[PDB]
Parts: structure tokens; C-alpha cells; sequence
């Protein structure tokens, strides 16, 4: 079973308490399909959603077109999530759990070193995000760090961002994404 | 002469009026000196302003004088004005109202023109809040 | 067939892991003189630059307009810009021309001119020039204090050991945003334990950091970012006006701070306007000047992986350091981020600034193993300390650090480990068990640190920020805990905000909390026979490393 993405016009802010919005980059699962370490967007997107449901909440996928900055991406997710808790993810893998009312460049959780994320982590990311939506205080996902990731991937990360940033649409509204298995 | 500390610090005052020589460990313990005291007076900033321009570093002296006009403004109001200057947070009328507050309520003459200039620039370069 | 073993061995070489790439100007992937960089030029009408580097005021962007009206001496530009780029490069290296003379000229040129001047120099010339344009006469150093677990016990400890090693500036940051207050706190407590007078920062989100400072939890801020293109500035969530107001905000509170920029930021964020990294960085350093900010942190910094990937990228890093200096700004010259798997390669990158010396050779030397470096690793970390000392002794070059005995450090790490422990008691924060103070004293990194209840900590942090805790509250907790000493030291740090002396260019503090900046310690290099020269005392310290055997 392969999880693919489906377009859906225009996503609207909601007030459905039991939801966590996950906003993906302009190119996520469309113009790009793998991360910096060649991990399919589908299996990731599958893990996030499964993490949310696992906690009882619903998870609605959307696509942020107005920006390629995961921070803003995640911030849009949150200020669109009836629970006020959203998640942003770039095609190269960078992910963040935001809250509608923190500042844009701040967050609840951050995964700044894409190449070190595993499907497991993407799953725990989904659980914690939902536990926040239920006004809980989940012990954050243990941060990981490798001093040679930048030397190995920084240049590459840049290129991926160049490709996904080409699909940014000035002022465009976020599009709803349907989950086809 | 510089540093101002060493040379006659009996006349170095916090904005509250307390002398630098009062900021003692005991007075902080005795509750006398408080958080609102450990700060810089516009007199002190005007001094460094001079020291800098005499070092040909006028640009920094201008900043210091710009900073002097902001000493009275509450900490939470500084954060608000800063956040409001950030991209897309404000409309032209809202920045211009802040310029009005700055000029007439705080007499921060140079900070008021600074904001009126940002207003104009955000207008030309489309950095004002989304739409309305 | 068969392959060469010679080539198999090389293929396995660490350096071959580094991400290198060919130049791609269209997307700003080139270190210098991109075919799209503008030609230097300027024009003034009635006291207003009406043309700047090929662009008429009509097409100025926020950055242009800001530099044109704040960063350039409008009166002398016309004439200054009449000098050939090469001619300025020559003065930069001329032992007969003085620092102040070139300053009068460079503060009157443009971003394109500055870059064009660098194009005329090899690294030796840039190093030569650098040792003269540096603001403060005595080179200093800044380190990083962090750990995978944002663990306060280990931060305080490390900060003490870093201070006794010599750093005058210490920087921390966090894996989990909400931990900042705690980290700033331990860094503050720890820093005064090792060497009183140590300045400290906590690099986080702009508005959050300004607040931490306002609460007396930090003594300075450096990562107040600035960028070379509008598009990037926006994604950075700032504008030259908001960032300039922020700068005055810090000063208005008596807080020292500097901007941060660096080659490669714009390209990595996707909007280079198909300009070269150095040109864009050039604009950044002029924004820094124009804003009135006294210092600048540059030299690729966090994006060293970018500028390092392309040709002449390291020479570029040095060049951006020099442009900042010749522009008369304090310069914390990076050397703080990982970029290579090779010791050979990373050493040459640092030597560029170590040998000549800058206000802060490293603006982020990791005072802890890199696996603990929350800035994704530094160019040099704690496991390099013995080497760095031997280099200074090898070349008679003060690197800004001294050797230390295991005993001195164990003791200093214990005092700070206990000091912070006491602070947590008095403030009613999640207890710091003795086993923790124990671990942190003989520990290398967070691998020797027993876990903590994050949830508990974060929760407490929130509580503390509600209670409105201040540095003064920390002073007290220390007095009532027996550490009158550290308490008075923290108090003296806060006092700095009253005199405003440590706001001057390149300002730092000594053991007596006395300022030492480009004002009362002017650099005056004019060729052999002048400028800085390690003092007899300092040389003896550098040479006398533990373990050096007496020949007899
Ligand atoms: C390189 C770097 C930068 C660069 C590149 C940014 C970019 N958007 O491309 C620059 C200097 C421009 C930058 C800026 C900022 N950064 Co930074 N950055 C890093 C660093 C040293 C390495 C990351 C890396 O190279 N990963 C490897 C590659 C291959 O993985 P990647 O997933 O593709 O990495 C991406 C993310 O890390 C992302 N990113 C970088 N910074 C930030 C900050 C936030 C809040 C978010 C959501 C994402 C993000 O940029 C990389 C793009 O390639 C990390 C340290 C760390 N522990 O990871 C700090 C770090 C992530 N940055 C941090 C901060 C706070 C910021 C700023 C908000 C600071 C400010 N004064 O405004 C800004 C603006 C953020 C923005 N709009 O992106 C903090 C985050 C703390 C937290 N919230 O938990 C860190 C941990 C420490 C620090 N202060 O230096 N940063
Ligand atoms: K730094």
C-alpha cells in the first residue's frame, strides 16, 4: 500500500478541536518525492498521520504554497489548525511542530538536521503534536545531533531548497491535500 | 576621559536617579535596589555617543542617541514596537500612529522619523500587513 | 583491468566526504565576483546618494536605500570612489598608511567597491592587512557552551572550564526552545565561576532573546541577524529598519550586542538574486555599519558548508572578515562551524584568522565535544585544546587561550556545579541531585550526565518566567547559598549596563570588571616594531605547557 497525495482546491482555517494540520512544502510529494537521504515522502507522510491518529486526533494534510521556510510553513499549519497545533515539513525533510500563537521563527519542537530523521521519529513527531493539541505536556522528542551532517549535506540541502523554492507562489492560499492509499 | 566608570562614577546615574555607587550587593539584598534600576540613563548614552564620534564612529553615536530616546518606554512596549516593525505586521496608518506616539508621548524625535521612514519604505517595497 | 590501490586509499580519505560543487552563479553558488554582481559606482545630489553600484535611487530596494542613507559618508564618497580598487588594497597592506587613513576612505565607498578591493588580494595580503585593520589591539576569543540535553548542570560546569581556559565571551543555545531561560542561567552562573567578567549570550529567536536580556539573564547578544537580499531578510522575519530599531533597543537598556551575517546565508535560503556570496555579505556588513552597530559576526558562520563548497571560498571567508574590519567594525570572525571531515582542511580555514588575529579569532570555539555542540558542531572543539595550545607555542602567536591543570579545572567545575545546584534550591526549581554535581565535575560531555525530567524542567521554566525572575534574583540566591563571590560577580556584570562602557567597539571585561575595548586599547599596527606583541608574561604562559619535559 503506497500513500500518495491528492490536490483539493483551497484549505480553510478551521475550529475542529480534534485536528492537527500538517502543511507540506510547495514541492512535497509532487515536484520532489524523496528527502536528502532518499526517503519517500509517502512513507513519512504516512508516519506523521499515524502518529496523530494513534492519539485519537484527526490529521489533515495541506500544502503551503506561500512559502518554503519550514518555520512559516509550520506556523501556517498551526494558524489553520482548530487545535492551534500544526506541523510543517520541507521536501528535504526539515520538520517543525508549531503553535498558532508563538512567533514565526520560534516553535514547540524542531528537527533541524533532516538527514538524521527516521520513520520512527516522524511517528513520534505525530504523537507529540497530537498530545499538544490535547493541551498536554509530552516530553519532547529527544534531539539528535551529528557534527558532520553540515559538511556532508549543507550544500545538498541548499539545492533541494532551490528546487522546492521554485514552486512557491506569491500570496497563494494553502491547498488541501487528500490522502489516497 | 574614558572609561566613564573609573573616571568620576559618583555622577553616573541609573534612570531612576540612584548613583552607580548605590548598586551594591547589600542594597540589592536589602531590597532597596531593584530591576528597574540596573539600567542606562540617557545622560550616559550621550556620553558614549561623544566618545564614539570622537573616534570617527559617528554611525554608532547616532544609534546611542537613538537608543537614548527609548529609555523611558516600557520594556513590553519596546517589544511591541519592534514586533510591529517586522515584515507584514503593520499597516501604514498603524506605523504612523506609533510615530505619533513616539514623537509626542515619548519625545523620541529621531525615533519618530525613523518609523515614518519605515512606513514609506514598507509602502514602496510592499512590506505592510497583507492587505487591510 | 584491476584498480590502483593508490586511488583506493585516497578514495577512503575523510576530506573526500566534504560537499564540494562547481559554481552556479544563477543561484548565487559562487564565492566572489559573480558575473551578475554589479559594478561599483555612486552619485550624490544635494546630500543624497542618488545612484549606488549601477542602480538609480528609483530602483533601490530596502537594503539599497538603507545603505545609501545610513552606511556611506555622503560627503567624501564621490572622491573616495575615484580611487582604484587595487589602490585601496595596496594601502591596506602599506605599512606607511595608517588604519585611520583607510577608515576615512572605506567608510566612504560602496558594497561593490569593497568586494572589488578584495578581488585584488591573496590570503597573505589579507592576513597582512587584517592584523592592521583589527579594532582592538589584543586578540580575544569566544566559545560555545551547550549539550544535547540542554542540561543546566553540565552547562554551568563547562562555562567555568571555558572561562579558566581564557574565553571572554560564551554562547549557549538550545535543542528545545523552552529551555532557554535555564540555559542562560547556568551559563551566567557558570561563567562567573571560571573567570569573573565573562560576557554571555543565549542565541534564540530575536524577540525572545531581547526579553531574556531585559531580564538580566544575559550580558550581550550577537546573533541579531542581518541579510543581503529582501527575500531572505523576510524569511528571517526582519527588515533593516526593524533590525536597526532592535539594535537601539538593546543599547537603550545598556546592553552590548552585535549583528550576525556571513557568506552563503542567502543562497542556502534560496534568494541570492543570482549574486555572489561575498557581494551579498558586503551589503550585510554595510547594513551593520549604517545601523550604528559596533560589531559584526561574519565569515560564513553557520553557512560555512556553503561558502566552503565552492572555489576560493575560504579566501572568501577571510575577505569578508577584512571588509568588516577595514570598515571599522568589531569582528568576531567565526571559525565556529563544522565544514570539513579533514583536520588538514579545517586548520587552514582557521589559521587565516588566528595568525593575524581578530577581535575574536573564534566567534564560537566549542568548549565541549562536538557531539554536544548544539550549533551542529564547531571548526574546533574541546578535544582540540591541547593542539591549539601547541600551535601558539609553535608559532609565537597568542591564540587567546591558556593551558590548565586537571586539578584547577576539576575544582572549578565542582564549584560551578554546586553553585548552580544551590541556585536551583533557593529558586525552588527541579532539584539538582549531588550525583549530578558529581557527574558534571569529571565529565567530558553529556554522555556522563544522568538524565533529568524534561517535562518537570520545562514546566518549572514556565513557572519561573511567570514569577518574573531576574538576574538580581540570581544574585540573591547565591548570597543566601554561601556563594557571595559569584553573586557579586553577576551583579558587576549587570552593572555594566549602567556605565555603558562595554558598548564601545570591541568591548570586553577583565578580572576587575574593567572594560577593554578599541577605545582604551587602540590597535596601532604599522609594520615590524609596532602594534601588538605578546607580553613576556603571556609568552611564558603559552610556552609553559603541562608535560613539557625539562631537558637535563
Ligand atoms: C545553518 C543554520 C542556520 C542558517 C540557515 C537557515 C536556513 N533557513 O537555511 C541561518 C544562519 C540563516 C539560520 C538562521 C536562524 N537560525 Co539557525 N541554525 C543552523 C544550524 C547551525 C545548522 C542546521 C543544519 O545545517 N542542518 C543540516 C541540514 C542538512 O539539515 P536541514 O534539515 O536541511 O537543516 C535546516 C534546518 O536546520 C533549518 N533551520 C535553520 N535554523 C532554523 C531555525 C528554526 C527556528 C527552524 C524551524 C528551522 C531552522 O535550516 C537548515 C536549512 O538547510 C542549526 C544547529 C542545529 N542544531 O541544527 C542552527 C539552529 C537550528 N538555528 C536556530 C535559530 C534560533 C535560528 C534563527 C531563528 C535566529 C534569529 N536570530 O533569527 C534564524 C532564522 C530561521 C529561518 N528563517 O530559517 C536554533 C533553533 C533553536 C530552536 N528553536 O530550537 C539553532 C539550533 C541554534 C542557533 N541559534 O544557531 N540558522
Ligand atoms: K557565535
Amino acid at each position: 500500500f503506497t500513500l500518495k497525495t491528492r490536490e483539493g482546491g483551497v484549505a480553510s482555517a478551521d475550529e475542529r478541536a480534534d485536528e492537527v494540520v500538517i502543511g507540506v512544502g510547495p514541492a512535497f510529494d509532487k515536484h520532489q518525492h524523496h528527502t536528502l537521504i532518499d526517503m519517500p515522502h509517502g512513507a513519512i507522510l504516512k508516519e506523521l498521520i499515524a502518529g496523530v491518529e494513534e492519539e485519537g486526533l484527526h490529521a489533515r494534510v495541506v500544502r503551503i504554497l506561500r512559502t518554503s521556510d519550514v518555520s512559516f510553513m509550520a506556523w501556517d499549519a498551526a494558524n489553520l489548525s482548530g487545535s492551534g497545533i500544526g506541523i510543517g515539513i520541507q521536501s528535504k525533510g526539515t520538520t517543525v511542530i508549531h503553535q498558532r500563537d508563538l512567533l514565526p521563527l520560534s516553535n514547540l519542537e524542531l528537527f533541524s538536521q533532516a538527514p538524521l530523521l527516521t520513520l520512527e521519529t516522524y511517528r513520534q513527531i505525530g504523537k507529540n503534536a497530537a498530545r499538544y493539541a490535547r493541551k498536554e505536556s509530552p516530553s519532547p522528542v529527544p534531539v539528535v545531533n551529528d557534527q558532520m551532517v553540515r559538511p556532508k549535506f549543507m550544500a545538498k540541502a541548499a539545492l533541494f531548497h532551490i528546487k522546492e523554492t521554485k514552486h512557491v507562489v506569491q500570496d497563494a492560499e494553502p491547498v488541501t491535500l487528500h490522502i489516497d492509499l | 576621559d574614558y572609561p566613564l566608570a573609573t573616571r568620576c562614577p559618583e555622577h553616573i546615574l541609573t534612570p531612576t536617579g540612584k548613583p552607580l555607587t548605590d548598586i551594591t550587593l547589600e542594597k540589592v539584598l536589602s531590597g532597596e535596589v531593584g530591576p528597574q534600576d540596573v539600567r542606562i540613563s540617557r545622560q550616559t548614552l550621550e556620553y558614549q555617543a561623544q566618545i564614539a564620534e570622537q573616534m570617527q564612529r559617528h554611525a554608532v553615536a547616532r544609534n546611542f542617541r537613538r537608543a537614548a530616546e527609548l529609555i523611558a518606554i516600557p520594556d513590553e512596549r519596546i517589544l511591541a514596537i519592534y514586533n510591529a516593525l517586522r515584515p507584514f505586521r503593520s499597516s501604514q496608518a498603524e506605523l504612523l500612529a506609533i510615530a505619533d506616539e513616539l514623537e509626542h508621548t515619548w519625545h523620541a524625535t529621531v525615533n519618530a522619523a525613523f518609523v515614518r521612514e519605515s512606513a514609506e519604505v514598507y509602502q514602496q517595497r510592499h512590506k505592510l500587513r497583507k492587505g487591510s | 583491468m584491476k584498480r590502483s590501490k593508490r586511488f583506493a586509499v585516497l578514495a577512503q580519505r575523510p576530506v573526500n566526504q566534504d560537499g564540494l560543487i562547481g559554481e552556479w552563479p544563477e543561484e548565487g553558488l559562487i564565492a566572489m565576483d559573480s558575473p551578475f554582481d554589479p559594478v561599483s559606482s555612486v552619485k550624490v545630489d544635494n546630500g543624497l546618494i542618488v545612484e549606488l553600484d549601477g542602480k538609480r535611487r528609483d530602483q533601490f530596494d530596502m537594503i539599497d536605500r538603507f545603505i545609501a542613507d545610513y552606511a556611506i559618508n555622503v560627503e567624501r564618497t564621490e572622491q573616495a570612489m575615484r580611487l582604484e580598487a587595487v589602490e585601496i588594497a595596496r594601502m591596506l597592506v602599506d605599512i606607511h598608511v595608517s588604519r585611520e587613513e583607510i577608515i576615512a576612505i572605506t567608510t566612504a565607498i560602496t558594497p561593490a567597491k569593497a568586494v572589488e578591493v578584495m578581488a585584488q588580494m591573496n590570503v597573505v595580503e589579507m592576513m597582512m592587512a587584517l592584523q592592521k585593520m583589527r579594532a582592538r589591539r589584543t586578540p580575544s576569543n569566544q566559545c560555545h557552551v551547550t549539550n544535547l540535553k540542554d542540561n543546566p548542570v553540565q552547562i554551568a560546569a563547562d562555562a567555568a572550564e571555558a572561562g579558566i581556559r581564557g574565553f571572554s565571551e560564551q554562547e549557549t543555545t538550545v535543542g528545545i526552545a523552552r529551555y532557554a531561560p535555564f540555559n542562560a542561567l547556568a551559563l551566567l552562573v557558570g561563567s562567573q565561576c571560571g573567570r569573573p567578567g565573562v560576557l554571555t549570550q543565549c542565541s534564540v529567536e530575536e524577540a525572545t532573546e531581547l526579553e531574556l536580556g531585559m531580564r538580566g539573564l544575559t550580558s550581550y547578544a550577537e546573533t541579531v541577524s542581518v541579510y543581503g537580499t529582501e527575500a531572505v531578510f523576510t524569511d528571517g522575519d526582519d527588515t533593516p529598519w526593524s533590525k536597526a530599531f532592535l539594535a537601539s533597543a538593546y543599547a537603550s537598556r545598556g546592553l552590548k550586542m552585535r549583528y550576525t551575517s556571513g557568506t552563503g546565508s542567502e543562497a542556502l535560503m534560496g534568494y541570492s538574486e543570482s549574486k555572489s556570496m561575498l557581494y551579498l555579505e558586503s551589503r550585510c556588513i554595510f547594513i551593520t555599519k549604517g545601523a550604528g552597530v559596533q560589531g559584526l559576526q561574519n565569515g560564513a558562520v553557520s553557512c560555512i558548508g556553503m561558502t566552503g563548497a565552492v572555489p576560493s571560498g575560504i579566501r572568501a571567508v577571510l575577505a569578508e572578515n577584512l571588509i568588516a574590519s577595514m570598515l571599522d567594525l568589531e569582528v568576531a570572525s567565526a571559525n565556529d562551524q563544522t565544514f570539513s571531515h579533514s583536520d588538514i582542511r579545517r586548520t587552514a580555514r582557521t589559521l587565516m584568522q588566528m595568525l593575524p588575529g581578530t577581535d575574536f579569532i573564534f566567534s564560537g570555539y566549542s568548549a565541549v565535544p562536538n557531539y554536544d555542540n548544539m550549533f551542529a558542531g564547531s571548526n574546533f572543539d574541546a578535544e582540540d585544546f591541547d593542539d591549539y595550545n601547541i600551535l601558539q607555542r609553535d608559532l609565537m602567536v597568542d591564540g587567546g587561550l591558556r593551558p590548565v591543570t586537571e586539578a584547577e579545572t576539576i575544582a572549578i567545575r565542582q564549584k560551578a556545579a554546586r553553585a548552580i545546584q544551590a541556585v536551583f534550591r533557593e529558586l525552588g526549581l527541579p532539584p539538582i541531585a549531588d550525583e549530578e554535581v558529581e557527574a558534571a565535575t569529571y565529565a567530558h560531555g553529556s554522555n556522563e550526565m544522568p538524565p533529568r525530567n524534561v517535562v518537570e524542567d520545562l514546566s518549572a521554566v514556565e513557572e519561573m518566567m511567570k514569577r518574573n525572575i531576574t538576574g538580581l534574583d540570581i544574585v540573591g540566591a547565591l548570597s543566601r547559598s554561601g556563594f557571595e563571590d559569584i553573586a557579586s560577580n553577576i551583579l558587576n556584570m549587570l552593572r555594566q549596563r549602567v556605565t555603558g562602557d562595554y558598548l564601545q567597539t570591541s568591548a570586553i571585561l577583565d578580572r576587575q570588571f574593567e572594560v577593554v575595548s578599541a577605545v582604551n586599547d587602540i590597535n596601532d599596527y604599522q609594520g615590524p616594531g609596532t602594534g601588538y606583541r605578546i607580553s613576556a608574561e603571556r609568552w611564558a604562559e603559552i610556552k609553559n605547557i603541562p608535560g613539557v619535559v625539562q631537558p637535563d
